[PDB]
């Protein structure tokens, strides 16, 4: 009775959802063409005869990477309308994204919306796996926005996104793409979700014995997260924390939805023993800046609101007593003035395995992770000081000025955080 | 005669009816189905209070269940304990309350809450004649805080002289489950001070201590967290259910306890507690449950009656038991702790004894405290108010909903107003 | 006991009969040769053997395809008293049709009808599969129509015709049959209807997966519309709506009396599955402007009446639910004055296939065709403002001044659908 959607944009966000949707056909037995040998219309819905597919739409401006759904082994998965493909990308330009090609086909992707919004009637949020590298994942993520808004306005928009890393950074640019994208994002999205992949790697190298990592081990790393936010839906614990109450717990000022996903225990094969993993060892393991996923030391600054998503086999006094540690510790400390400062999620189902007992994400809206657009605003002045790539932009519809007006829009984000920081 | 209706919401209250409901049904021999197979013949000359006897060898559970989402009527029904309720009662919404109060009593508390009204005029039409009204719920989440204080305030309207208690959680002292606690203690507090004539008030860590101090529990579950709970409900009213040499029911413990109407937010006590294997180690007799009570470990609101000062005292036995044996018991312990009550009233014991015991030990006690150690709690609530208001945050929901300052600062004053008032009998002797 | 015969005039109307036949023989179980291994009196009538005829005249002035029918697969099933040829086509010459070579062999198809009209006695109405295309499917459909009113006047005359396309033109004369058929089809027929070639081809590319459809291929689409018009008659449902109610129901203004055909659900082999086609769905599908077989836009007028032919597996709860949708939106309108719009007509009865579940027809008499009218008065105008092409006609026995009789003749007939669309 209730669902939730998921959109999929631009190249990054495909193989993305290409290794979530392996997982959640893996959670629910579901096989890759649809079949099974009760409550999850969170993600799926039923047809006419015993087959089951998926909420996503799948959008890309160059047709490659939908061909390696449309031929791969998940390939009978999905509805052909859902596969939407075009024909000359944005090709790591902004403008192109949001003005050149992506103006045209937005027509279809957006029809396909209402399509699933008939058999939707608990609509609880959205799912734009989008990446800020790409134009294509950034410049149709401002068109796709904006018309939501307008469709819908009172239900809740998600965006599980890859922030752009400060020193590995392949494209040149990326910092062009995040002051433009700005205006959206902060202007729709209910929480936007920041993940770094410079993070990952030591994550990848040290904790689990592979110093070479493939970008198909990456995407295993977040699958795991978007799972266990959604654990409250789709299976039943003792403490059922649904999606409309984070946008309200995290969320002290409806500006600042800007929290870290922190996945934990990460261990490998051979060190899944010489170890115990209670609930109060590993939520350590969770403020440990060496585990998270987002280049950003924690104890920088201060943490405005923490949550913990549990599964596996958890007793809550015995979490009680994990959070009663965290509280009366130094070098962890809190915004003073939120004293109530946790949201605990606990779900009696077993994080499953993609080819242990409990699993935590924790979810901490805090003021470590202002430091890291202070860190790719610096990479912005440069590269606008010599006025660089501005025929690119112009040369494809483009105020020079709308990036001066999205200069000072960072400013009066960065004194958000500054502002709440201090008493 | 006499008959109580029932009224749920929230979830964690409903876990805790999920549980109650259960205590209920063996203590008058009701099977999981809904016939009878009990032997002793007293549970039948009052099965009516809890219970409308339907057609042909039924009983039902006199009970109206409301949520705001599917999933926990799902578990009910699922679980133990489902089918012996009335498909017709499970009464629920669709959305979830979203954890907010201004979700629970002004958009979404309009909707459901005519399909209640409904059922608890055709329940109380039903009824030949009706005692008063209980409420299992939660001061933490959405629907505990919004959809269960929309309806009393309906109810006064309606009732002026039925009764009405609400065993509501107290927000937790140090953990923080809910990140919106106070934004769902305060605007609770104002719809519990003004027409709840009792109000059962119950902290989460000191559950959690008597489940560990006590018991020297390992892993303790809901169903023996919420346990202690549903024991503690049935011996409120265990003097109504069966006869006993002193008897008992629901407006014999309001006179004699509220002294004024703004003073009547009250603290449980049970007795007695053991551990699986180290239960027989003791003289299990009165002056044990005598003492077992008094102390301050033994309240499930986390209070210390050192730190502060009582205003009466009832107790309410079970199971067959002498008078002097209880009665010296129950007259010596207010001089061993004599400077810790008021001076204003002899005799502040009120003792009630019941004749049917558990369906265990032999005998059992049931305390009900008043004192002024409550309002310490709430200096650090709303401290925990002022701490989240002080810099103004959360605002955009209850503004998105609708609503000024005004309403968040005069309940935050008539917060104040509880502050006044049990600080000033208090001061008083 | 009750009947309606089938009149095919024109070489296009042939190629609809050799699919629609085709089909009736699949749904009856009938073969080819007549013969089958209940109440069906509406297309066949029985032998003294056991072999049943259609109920079907073809007429020709050229002798190619009545030779496609007498030299095909479909041969035996045809008394060779129904199979009428002429010698010299009209050739796409109206006043070929109208004066020169139909006034010849008039008498012979004309007698075919009360040798068929004996063995009927519920004679509920006439079928004309005619194009305005060619001059033979045009100029005798003038001659024809004119004798029955004359004959019968009180029966039904429909018309399951084809619209000239406005962009994809074949013919050079084809804006000059349409102003001189005018007179004839808007003073006899009861209820005439147009599709357009145009609009078929993105339903073939699109929806049916085949982007270079044949002409095969088009006459099978409009053959299952002519099926569920009389899925009542040959059928029972629990709604049955016999063919003299919606003359009645779809008219308001007996000028008026050009709906438009829309088949639904339209889905392609692979495409059956992911989807469920339920009864709310598959209506939505109706009114969207690209399933129609009529390139009007339904969003540039109003409706003022519409019609849902169901068949397969329907219950009308269910469809009422269904309809309450669309009188609950905004896009979709109708003539305000008008608010009892439905026609709903359910039939037990699968549709069949020719080599799903259920299916719809939606019949909607609205003012959204009043445009295409308007297309072609375009057209008509330069090609009569250099007075080309007048040398034919005159040259066949045509009134110069009989074009301007019929010039003024669409303009009363355009100020109806403007009249009616204001309140
Ligand atoms: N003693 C218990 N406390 C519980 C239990 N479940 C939740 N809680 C507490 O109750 C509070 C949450 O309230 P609820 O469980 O009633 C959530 P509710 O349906 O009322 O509203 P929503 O937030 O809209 O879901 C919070 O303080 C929890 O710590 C339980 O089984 N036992
Ligand atoms: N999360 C994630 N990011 C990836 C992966 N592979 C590449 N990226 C990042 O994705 C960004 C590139 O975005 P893309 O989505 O591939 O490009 P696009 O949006 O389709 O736009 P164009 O290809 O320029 O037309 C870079 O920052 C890469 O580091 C991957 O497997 N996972
Ligand atoms: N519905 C349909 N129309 C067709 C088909 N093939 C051609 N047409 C159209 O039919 C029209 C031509 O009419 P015809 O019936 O072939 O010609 P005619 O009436 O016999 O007259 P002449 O051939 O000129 O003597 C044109 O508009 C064609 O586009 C077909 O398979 N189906
Ligand atoms: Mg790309
Ligand atoms: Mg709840
Ligand atoms: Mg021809």
């Amino acid at each position: 009775m209730r669902e939730c959607i998921s959109i999929h944009v631009g190249q990054a966000g495909v193989q993305i959802g290409n290794a979530c949707w392996e997982l959640y056909c893996l959670e629910h037995g579901i096989q890759p063409d649809g079949q099974m040998p009760d409550s999850f219309n969170t993600f799926f819905s039923e047809t006419g005869a015993g087959k089951h597919v998926p909420r996503a739409v799948f959008v890309d401006l160059e047709p490659t990477v939908i061909d390696e759904v449309r031929t791969g082994t998940y390939r009978q998965l999905f509805h052909p309308e859902q596969l939407i493909t075009g024909k000359e990308d944005a090709a790591n330009n902004y403008a192109r994204g949001h003005y050149t090609i992506g103006k045209e086909i937005i027509d279809l992707v957006l029809d396909r919306i209402r399509k699933l919004a008939d058999q939707c009637t608990g609509l609880q949020g959205f799912l734009v796996f989008h990446s800020f590298g790409g134009g294509t994942g950034s410049g149709f993520t401002s068109l796709l926005m904006e018309r939501l808004s307008v469709d819908y306005g009172k239900k809740s928009k998600l965006e599980f996104s890859i922030y752009p890393a400060p020193q590995v950074s392949t494209a040149v640019v990326e910092p062009y793409n995040s002051i433009l994208t700005t205006h959206t994002t902060l202007e729709h999205s209910d929480c936007a979700f920041m993940v770094d992949n410079e993070a990952i790697y030591d994550i990848c190298r040290r904790n689990l014995d592979i110093e070479r990592p493939t970008y198909t081990n990456l995407n295993r790393l977040i699958s795991q997260i978007v799972s266990s936010i959604t654990a409250s839906l789709r299976f039943d614990g003792a403490l059922n924390v649904d999606l409309t109450e984070f946008q309200t717990n995290l969320v002290p000022y409806p500006r600042i939805h800007f929290p870290l996903a922190t996945y934990a225990p990460v261990i490998s094969a051979e060190k899944a023993y010489h170890e115990q993993l209670s609930v109060a060892e590993i939520t350590n393991a969770c403020f440990e800046p060496a585990n998270q996923m987002v280049k950003c030391d924690p104890r920088h600054g201060k943490y405005m609101a923490c949550c913990l998503l549990y599964r596996g086999d958890v007793v809550p006094k015995d979490v009680n007593a994990a959070i009663a540690t965290i509280k009366t510790k130094r070098s962890i400390q809190f915004v003073d003035w939120c004293p109530t400062g946790f949201k605990v999620g606990i779900n009696y189902q077993p994080p499953t395995v993609v080819p242990v007992q409990r699993a935590v994400c924790m979810l901490s809206n805090t003021t470590a992770i202002a430091e890291a657009w202070a860190r790719l605003d610096h990479k912005f002045d440069l590269m606008y000081a010599k006025r660089a790539f501005v025929h690119w932009y112009v040369g494809e519809g483009m105020e020079e000025g709308e990036f001066s007006e999205a200069r000072e829009d960072m400013a009066a984000l960065e004194k958000d955080y500054e502002e709440v920081g201090v008493d | 005669m006499r008959e109580i209706v029932h009224i749920q919401a929230g979830q964690c209250g409903n876990q805790i009816g999920a549980k109650f409901w259960e205590v209920i049904s063996d203590e008058h021999g009701i099977d999981p189905t809904g016939s009878y197979h009990g032997d002793s013949d007293l549970q039948l000359e009052r099965i009516n209070v809890y219970y409308n006897e339907a057609a042909g060898n039924k009983y039902v559970p006199r009970a109206i269940l409301v949520d705001l989402e599917p999933g926990t009527m799902d578990s009910v029904r699922s679980g133990p304990f489902g089918q012996i309720f009335r498909p017709d009662n499970f009464v629920f919404g669709q959305s979830g309350a979203g954890n907010n109060w201004a979700k629970g009593h002004y958009t979404e508390g309009a909707e459901l809450v005519d399909s209640v009204l409904d059922v608890v005029r055709k329940e109380s039409e039903s009824c030949d004649c009706l005692q008063g009204f209980q409420l299992t719920h939660s001061l933490g989440g959405g629907t505990g805080s919004g959809m269960g204080t929309l309806l009393i305030s309906k109810i006064r309207e309606e009732y002026p002289d039925r009764i009405m208690n609400t065993f509501s959680v107290v927000p937790s002292p140090k953990v923080s489950d809910t990140v919106v606690e106070p934004y769902n203690a305060t605007l609770s507090v104002h719809q519990l001070v003004e027409n709840t004539d009792e109000t059962y008030c119950i902290d989460n860590e000191a559950l959690y201590d008597i489940c560990f101090r006590t018991l020297k529990l390992t892993t303790p579950t809901y169903g023996d967290l919420n346990h202690l709970v549903s024991a503690t409900m049935s011996g409120v009213t265990t003097c109504l259910r069966f006869p006993g040499q002193l008897n008992a029911d629901l407006r014999k413990l309001a006179v004699n306890m509220v002294p004024f109407p703004r003073l009547h937010f009250f603290m449980p006590g049970f007795a007695p507690l053991t551990s699986r294997g180290s239960q027989q180690y003791r003289a299990l007799t009165v002056p044990e449950l005598t003492q077992q009570m008094f102390d301050a470990k033994n309240m499930m609101a986390a209070c210390d009656p050192r730190h502060g000062r009582y205003l009466t005292v009832a107790a309410v036995f079970r199971g067959r038991m002498s008078m002097k044996e209880v009665d010296e018991q129950m007259l010596n312990v207010q001089n061993k702790n004599s400077s810790y009550f008021v001076e204003w009233i002899p005799n502040n014991v009120k003792t009630a004894v019941c004749d049917i015991p558990p369906r265990g030990l032999k005998m059992s006690a049931t305390f009900i405290g008043n004192s002024t150690a409550i309002q310490e709690l709430f200096k650090r609530i709303s401290e925990q108010f002022t701490a989240m208001f002080r810099r103004k945050a959360f605002l955009h929901w209850y503004t998105g909903e609708g609503m000024d300052e005004m309403e968040f600062t005069e309940a935050e004053s008539n917060m104040n107003d509880l502050v006044s008032e049990y600080q000033q009998y208090q001061d008083a002797t």
